[PDB]
């Protein structure tokens, strides 16, 4: 209850802890840690009725925030673990399930067959992109195929739970937590070029509410990074 | 020198051997190791992991997220089949493309139990009863909800609990899990009638595959 | 992905049964194949959504059917009031493509 | 039985994977493969369950030969002798039979007489990074990691055209050899398109039936 | 006789073995060794000297001995650029021919960090101030003397010492190693005040390379 | 990672060195090489890097045959088998296919039939001075130091012309044992001209730039 | 390397020798054995148990 970083404060009442193991420390690599080690909350998404799903790539929509965007222009490298506090508050008379989870290197799929997709239409800097239920068409050059129940990677979106994740269940359940820590193959990569992670969260049973309801329930997401340390002198 | 005398099958190439082989770059310092999370020793622990089971095909549900969603609404008549489907093994059934089945589908001989579980995705003032039949290979289909009463079963109270766990056996009529409306969805004023239900599959735990081969999900 | 109607112009008299066809190039699935009725000088409406369902307000004589490639629509008894044009429309990929057009004169 | 089912009995079994002709007297005649997994569908599914491998590498060449239509007058032949040249990741490159780069002292290659046992070599874990990467969510051109490059092979004749020409195709054999895996991943639902991406055209989740009950 | 059984990649030419071979010429009693002072067991004990880099090719100087020398005079404008170099590998830099950079070209992958000594050939009486500012990878090269200041530096007193030493790193904008007039050259009557400065490059003993390949000065 | 700059790890390396043709029935044909270090030019710059060499020497020929134009009527061959004569510094040397010092007692050859692995055969370090000179400041003619010499290698066939004419070329390799290395050098910054000697024309320091700032 | 000489009767096939042999099927974790009654170690616990003797043949 009242957790707080820096100069941040949010509330919270179970977590589910990455592979496992949890986020720590290591020419020489630096440690920042008490300057941009705090609570980074995006903008609220709307979860509608025929709603999709979303979707952040992670060492990216804390690019353009604040001091942690300031310390990522002035360093080459980096290797850092998050914590991602999730939460949508409904009333007890809508109903629905979330599937909230948090895929490492998720590449996704361009909608030509020949082409790839852009920076632009990969990841809105703090800024959630959407699926879609219908198909993204050929004739379009540079755009990421988004039909859903793919999940943008060839794949069954039903099978996505090998990933951590969490459900967010409204009769039952009210938020996630995920804690992630540092996946790569190179012990410390370019970070202007390399997106690692990826939050997805995906409506399976849709939101239902009867008339007079408010007709659409906000979703909050949090990262807070964790074990943060760069390479430069 | 030293008398030697080499046998039948000598200087052939086996595809599975296991042979020593002369190293192509020797003296190149290779890359020492580092600890990534994640590790997988064996196949099995990726079958241990709940998976949602497309359970509402219908021809056109399939290109959708309407696959893994149950309807359940209150209707009128007491007594009546929600869903219901067989255990015959790859014969197009639910449990084929799941992170189950697509490993299972990598050997020819595998044999145990399942985990089957259910949850309830409606609002939280609506209640209800569901029955949850499980046919034993060799006995039939049920075809009232009594005859379903008769055989083994679990009452899933949905005002009480949202989660409901059913434990099969499956091996390579063969079984069904068909189930049943109990009583009907009692709900309040001002709230939704029309509720899902989705289902997740597991491995149990305890068992093995032998003879692999290739999948027939390719070209 | 091109769908050819046979036959383009038919004519029948009024109480018996006819029938058009409506045949792919390729494999269209079975929940995407709809049939519309444009009247001479009005726009089309609706028919048969998904190859077997009615739509709404619509008389109970039609009844689709088919699958694969080749489609079909039935009148299980022809009136006077239901002489128009049906067209076919697909979807495999995009665009949206439809039929070339059954034009149905009574008798 | 649940040693069947371990990493390396899952991904540690021989497979063909390239099948290339070559004949030495027509100037345009060398074989040339870039090492890459995507080659064979079957076995792509296979690796792209995890997200980072790391294994030896284990190559076998099956060599044969073929006497093309020649002119007249008595084609009689020796023992041929084949080359197979391997370039590692930042060598040079041949692009023609009689180049400087096949005589370069850092490609290592052997050199193989018709009529032996099949010429086995082995390759260790050659990379930067500490594993080889199937997925890779980034820029270097998006999604190629320049980091998980394994080299080249090429094949060729050193013996002259005689009397007639002699044309030869060669079967590269795969085998990845003490398999470590990280992060596992659900298996494709969608088809493969091309070698280099992840492109596809989406797809029904599952084969479908009439009804629910 | 003894059963053996011959594998493949037998009868092979693989041109990095390591093997035993029948020597050509025994019992010939090879000629002993000798203490010839001055032997070399790694390359890296090369790399290790200090070499001057040829920081002035502008086109003409480079078929001399101008090449190595820094034109220093008292110019009438406080605060100008002495010189500026890169630090980005390969491409056509002044570290390249030299007796570190030779080496460094025989592999593909190497990364370390490099001392660099400056030695100011004037005058025993001339007198004045340098900055040497390094610029990190990422951020630009400065284009004053105030913002070369405000980054890293060493201010070099030349009347106090007459050599100042800036250590940076190098792997394989990548950096920059720009040097600035903070004074002027102050100078007695009776002195030319035209001085030159030398540059002088090493290794700071701590890095590895690997991959050998093959020099790109050749034909 | 500083085992890959070692003298060892820098020099033992394999290198084809010489290349060269030779017919049976022509009567001019057998091979010949002074065995210097100063034949493939990437090599020598190596080896130029230090002032005292000492090693082992290691050679594998790769030979192969091709079967020359004759007249008709079914050439049929048996297996071909060459000799591969060695002489040591100071020995007799032939000068036609028919001589006297292919027989020699102190000359040592291998015997090869066609088919086969190839024949290596190993040289120690063969000389009267402690250490082979790649660079000599004196006369003996300038430059030459007659005490760092390996020897000579000859090549023929051993079977006599049966029916058609058959003609031969020969690979060596060469790789240095054991290398011990003495008084580091600056490595060379012109071109080469002359195998014999270190003459040269003078050369830019370093390529240029427009500006120093 | 080894000097080793290869002796007459080498790569021949002597159908009734008995040589190690490589495994096609490696890796496949062969089922276990079980008690099945009635095994037989010899010929001869064949032979002794008693026959009806055909002593009245005829040809009829």
């Amino acid at each position: 209850r009242s957790i707080t970083l820096g100069n941040s404060t949010i509330t919270t009442q179970n977590v589910v802890v990455g592979y496992g193991v949890w986020p720590e420390y290591l020419d020489q690599p630096t440690q920042p840690d008490v300057a941009t080690c705090r609570f980074y909350t995006l903008e609220s998404v709307q979860w509608m009725k025929n709603s999709a799903g979303w979707w952040w790539k992670l060492p990216d929509a804390l690019s353009q925030m604040g001091l942690f965007g300031q310390n990522m222009q002035y360093h080459y490298l980096g290797r850092t673990g998050y914590t991602i506090h999730v939460q949508c508050n409904a009333s007890k008379f809508h109903q629905g399930c979330l599937l909230v989870v948090c895929v490492p290197e998720a590449e996704m799929g361009c909608s030509n067959l020949n082409n790839t997709p852009e920076f632009s239409e990969l990841s809105g800097g703090d800024s959630a992109r959407m699926f879609t239920d219908t198909q993204v068409g050929e004739s379009n050059a540079k755009k990421v195929q988004t039909a859903v129940w793919n999940a943008g990677m060839g794949v069954g979106v039903g099978n996505l739970t090998i990933f951590p994740h969490q459900w967010i269940n409204l009769r039952t359940n009210n938020s996630a937590t995920l804690v992630m820590p540092y996946i790569n193959s190179v012990p410390m990569d370019n970070m202007f070029r390399h997106n690692n992670l990826t939050l997805m969260i995906i409506p399976f049973v849709p939101l239902n509410y009867s008339e007079g309801s408010s007709p659409y329930v906000p979703i909050t997401v949090t990262i807070a990074p964790m074990c943060a340390e760069y390479n430069g002198l | 020198g030293l008398p030697v005398m080499t046998t039948p099958g000598s200087t052939q190439f086996l595809t599975s051997d296991d042979f020593q082989s002369p190293s192509a770059m020797p003296q190149f310092d290779v890359t020492p190791e580092m600890q990534i999370p994640g590790r997988v020793n064996n196949l099995m622990e990726i079958a241990e992991v709940d998976s949602v089971v497309p359970v509402n095909n219908t021809e056109d549900n399939v290109s959708s997220l309407k696959a893994y969603q149950i309807p359940v609404q209150s209707n009128s008549d007491n007594g009546k089949q929600v869903f219901g489907f067989p255990l015959q093994p790859g014969a197009n059934n639910v449990l084929n493309r799941t992170l189950l089945g697509e490993i299972l589908n990598y050997y020819t001989h595998w044999s145990g139990s399942i985990k089957l579980t259910f949850m309830f995705c409606g609002s939280a003032m609506a209640t209800g009863k569901f029955l949850l039949a499980y046919s034993p290979p060799g006995a039939g289909v049920p075809k009232n909800r009594k005859d379903a009463m008769l055989g083994t079963h679990v009452i899933w109270d949905v005002g009480l609990q949202s989660s409901c766990v059913l434990c099969v056996p499956w091996i390579s009529a063969a079984g069904y899990v068909t189930c049943w409306y109990q009583t009907n969805i009692v709900v309040p004023a001002d709230v939704q009638s029309s509720c899902d239900i989705l289902c997740f599959v597991s491995a149990c735990n305890d068992f093995s595959v032998r003879m692999l081969k290739d999948t027939p999900f390719i070209r | 992905n091109v769908l050819t109607q046979s036959p383009p112009i038919m004519s029948a008299s009024p109480g018996e049964k006819v029938t058009m066809t409506c045949r792919a190039s390729s494999s269209v699935s079975s929940s995407y194949l709809h049939w519309y009725q444009q009247k001479s000088g009005a726009s089309p409406k609706l028919w048969i959504y998904s190859t077997s369902n009615l739509a709404s307000g619509v008389p109970a004589r039609f009844s689709g059917s088919g699958s694969g490639t080749s489609y079909s629509l039935t009148i299980s008894s022809v009136e006077a009031e239901d002489a128009a044009t049906y067209y076919c429309q697909q979807f495999s990929g995009y665009p949206l493509t439809f039929g070339a057009g059954t034009k149905l004169e009574l008798k | 039985s649940r040693s069947e089912s371990s990493i390396e009995n899952f991904l540690c079994r021989s497979a063909c994977v390239y099948y290339a002709t070559y004949t030495n007297n027509s100037k345009k005649g060398f074989a040339e493969w870039v090492i890459n997994t995507r080659q064979v569908a079957q076995l792509r599914r296979k690796l792209e369950l995890f997200t980072y491998l790391r294994f030896d590498l284990e190559l076998t060449f099956v060599i044969t030969s073929a006497q093309q239509p020649s002119t007249a007058s008595s084609v009689d032949a020796p023992v041929q002798t084949h080359q197979i040249m391997y370039v590692p990741p930042g060598g040079p490159v041949p692009t023609k039979v009689k180049d400087y780069a096949w005589q370069t002292s850092t490609n290592p290659s052997v050199f193989w007489t018709e009529g032996n046992a099949p010429p086995r070599m082995s390759i260790p874990f050659i990379s930067i990074g500490n594993a080889y990467s199937c997925f890779y969510d980034g820029w270097t051109v998006y999604g190629i990691n320049t980091l998980n490059n394994m080299g080249t092979l090429y094949m060729r004749h050193v013996n002259e055209a005689g009397q007639g020409p002699i044309k030869s195709t060669v079967r590269i054999y795969f085998k990845p050899k003490h398999v470590k895996a990280w992060v596992p991943r659900p298996p494709r639902l969608c088809q493969y398109e091309k070698q280099k991406n992840v492109n596809f055209s989406p797809i029904g989740v599952t084969t479908s039936r009439t009804d629910i009950i």
